């Protein structure tokens, strides 16, 4: 995902979330929407499965 | 060390009863928790007596 890193301050973990790593070629069964905003530097997350 | 997006209590930093010395200038030590600042910078290094 990257080569290296030097310095930073923020790091967030929150609750664990599980996926399925097996990929198929069938029809989709879920829909996920995400909204990313930045007002006065504040980062916003909006999502609902 | 940079402390950001955190909330902390300085009462537990004082009741340790193990610090040989403590000086704290620019603000009264009894009235610093209620006062609100923006960022806290902390540096750690060793020194002789
Ligand atoms: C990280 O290091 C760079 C030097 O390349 C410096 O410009 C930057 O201010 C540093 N970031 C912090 C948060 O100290």
């Amino acid at each position: 995902v990257y080569s290296s890193a030097n310095n930073c301050t923020f790091e967030y973990v929150s609750q664990p979330f599980l996926m399925d790593l097996e990929g198929k070629q069938g029809n989709f069964k879920n829909l996920r929407e995400f909204v990313f905003k930045n007002i006065d530097g504040y980062f916003k997350i909006y999502s609902k499965h | 060390k940079r402390i950001s997006n955190c909330v902390a209590d300085y009462s537990v930093l004082y009741n340790s009863a193990s610090f040989s010395t403590f000086k704290c200038y620019g603000v009264s030590p009894t009235k610093l928790n209620d006062l609100c600042f923006t960022n806290v910078y902390a540096d750690s290094f060793v020194i002789r007596g």
